[PDB]
């Protein structure tokens, strides 16, 4: 590790210090987050993947279609990149890896990406994308732990898929394709048709086992919140915060989490 | 037919406007957006005297009457079915006032 | 009994927000807004004569005629069960209400 030592010592330091100092509101302190990033502007990689997957979030609610700007501008410049309908899709696929995946998935622009259930396989493509841009990192511990939680957020589709998505009739073969190296394969959670059988053979994947436990919230509910409990351990991984390596992706999460919390204590 | 609220607190509108279709009781396609706040909800008073009692929405909402300025809809409440309301809580506890249907319901 | 039921209705709905912030985060906000899986607004009401005066029965949302779902969110059970729940209540609070002003 002492390619550190040689170069990117002391951006490694300033991001190591801006994760360390944080442990409406929430938009707010994504503001911030995405102030200081771009103060700043290896970990840059992941930094700028984490980034690209916040960016997917707000194209596929640019790519629909009622004061769009607006709700762009509400959220995080980092979220919500200067660079960044078909036409609007394919705008956003330029500069953003995230994107082409999501208009792909979404064949008829807006009308393939509705919030009830066709946004949510846009955004599962967008975040494929985005998955697919965070290993071209070449690898490595973070790496893992991308593919880790990409598995999760997997297993939390197919889960809700199966949980709902049979009603909205997104075909068990798609679904399962919807749902995302280790989110690709998750045989296991889509063998079982049945929502409650599926639930428990998504629990049994690693990244939702041993995180969601009695999981009275997180598996039941569906879209992506299956792996709630699982998104909190990844981001107490960080809270290892082993030095000589990228975690700026890492320290973003931990913001967002930090955010989030601030959001969910709300007034007291 | 419908319920065309316009403006409220939104917080609960919005999981109640619509999920599959209807339109949202048509608060998308004409009338206005159940968010409120930004302007004055007088005129969401207006709305309901034009767009409720319009038969197309049956009822309308507004939240804790405090800020919702429902006293001009203070005289609504003859032809109760034109311009009926209960103000709830939705982060904005409900306080007794001069409303759309908020006297006649507590007398 | 409707208005003893209402208040506790809004503090039930609380709850389905705050599920939907803690799952789902922020809503999907604009024209699509989120946070609803079930109880689209869409109603039936008639006047019907009750003691020899037309009396409107005006079944509002979840009580009311043409009422469609969409799956369900993240939230989505909490806001049907809570949201969805605070309008069936609605819906006989507006009946009642139109009925008792105009039998007084």
């Amino acid at each position: 590790a002492m390619t550190f030592n040689i170069h990117g010592g002391y951006l490694e330091a300033i991001v190591r210090g801006y994760r360390a100092g944080l442990l409406t509101i929430v938009e707010k302190c994504t503001l911030k987050l995405v102030d200081e990033y771009k103060h700043m502007l290896p970990l840059s990689t992941f930094l700028e993947y984490i980034t690209y997957g916040h960016m997917i979030d707000n194209v596929v609610l640019i790519v629909t279609g009622r004061d769009v700007q607006e709700l762009l501008e509400k959220c995080h410049p980092l979220g919500m990149f200067d660079s960044i309908m078909r036409e609007l899709y394919r705008l956003v696929l330029v500069d953003t890896p995230l994107a082409p995946y999501f208009s792909e998935c979404i064949t008829s622009e807006d009308l393939d990406d509705m919030n009830i259930e066709i946004m949510r396989n846009t955004l599962y493509k967008a975040y494929l994308e985005d998955f697919y841009k965070f290993c071209q990192k070449l690898g490595g511990a973070t790496a893992e732990i991308m593919s880790d939680l990409l598995a999760f957020e997997a297993d939390r589709r197919a889960v809700n898929i199966t949980i709902n998505s049979i009603g909205t009739e997104l075909t068990r073969d798609d679904r399962r394709k919807l749902y995302s190296l280790y989110p690709y394969g998750h045989e296991e959670l889509a063998v079982c048709e049945d929502i409650d059988q599926v639930r428990g053979v998504m629990e049994k994947y690693p990244p939702y086992q041993s995180i969601f436990s009695k999981l009275s919230y997180g598996e039941s509910q569906m879209l992506d919140k299956a792996f709630y409990e699982e998104e909190v351990k990844r981001l107490c991984l960080a809270f290892e915060q082993q030095f000589h390596y990228g975690v700026f992706f890492a320290y973003m999460r931990l913001r967002e989490q930090e955010i989030r919390n601030l959001m969910w204590i709300s007034e007291c | 037919s419908a319920l065309i609220a316009m403006i409220a607190d939104e917080d609960t509108v919005t999981g109640f406007l619509l999920a599959g279709v209807g339109n949202v009781d048509l608060r998308r396609k004409t009338n206005y957006l159940i968010v409120d706040s930004k302007t004055t909800v007088k005129a969401i008073e207006d709305a309901f005297k034009e767009f409720t009692t319009k038969e197309d929405i049956a009822i309308v909402l507004i939240s804790q009457y405090v800020a919702n300025m429902i006293r001009f809809l203070v005289d609504s409440y003859n032809k109760p079915i034109p311009a009926i309301l209960e103000i709830p809580s939705k982060d904005h506890p409900y306080d007794p006032a001069h409303d759309s249907v908020l006297s006649r319901v507590k007398n | 009994t409707t208005k003893e039921s209402m208040g506790e209705v809004m503090k039930d709905s609380s709850f389905a927000l705050i599920e939907a912030k803690y799952v789902a985060g922020e809503n999907i906000k604009h024209i699509v807004l989120e946070n609803v899986q079930n109880a689209s607004i869409k109603v039936r009401s008639r006047q019907e004569n009750i003691a020899g005066v037309k009396i409107p029965k005006f079944e509002y949302f979840t009580d009311g005629e043409t009422k469609n779902d969409l799956t369900g969110l993240a939230r989505g059970g909490q806001q049907v069960q809570q949201c969805r729940a605070a309008y069936v209540k609605a819906i006989e609070l507006l009946v009642e209400l139109a009925s008792l002003q105009t039998s007084f």
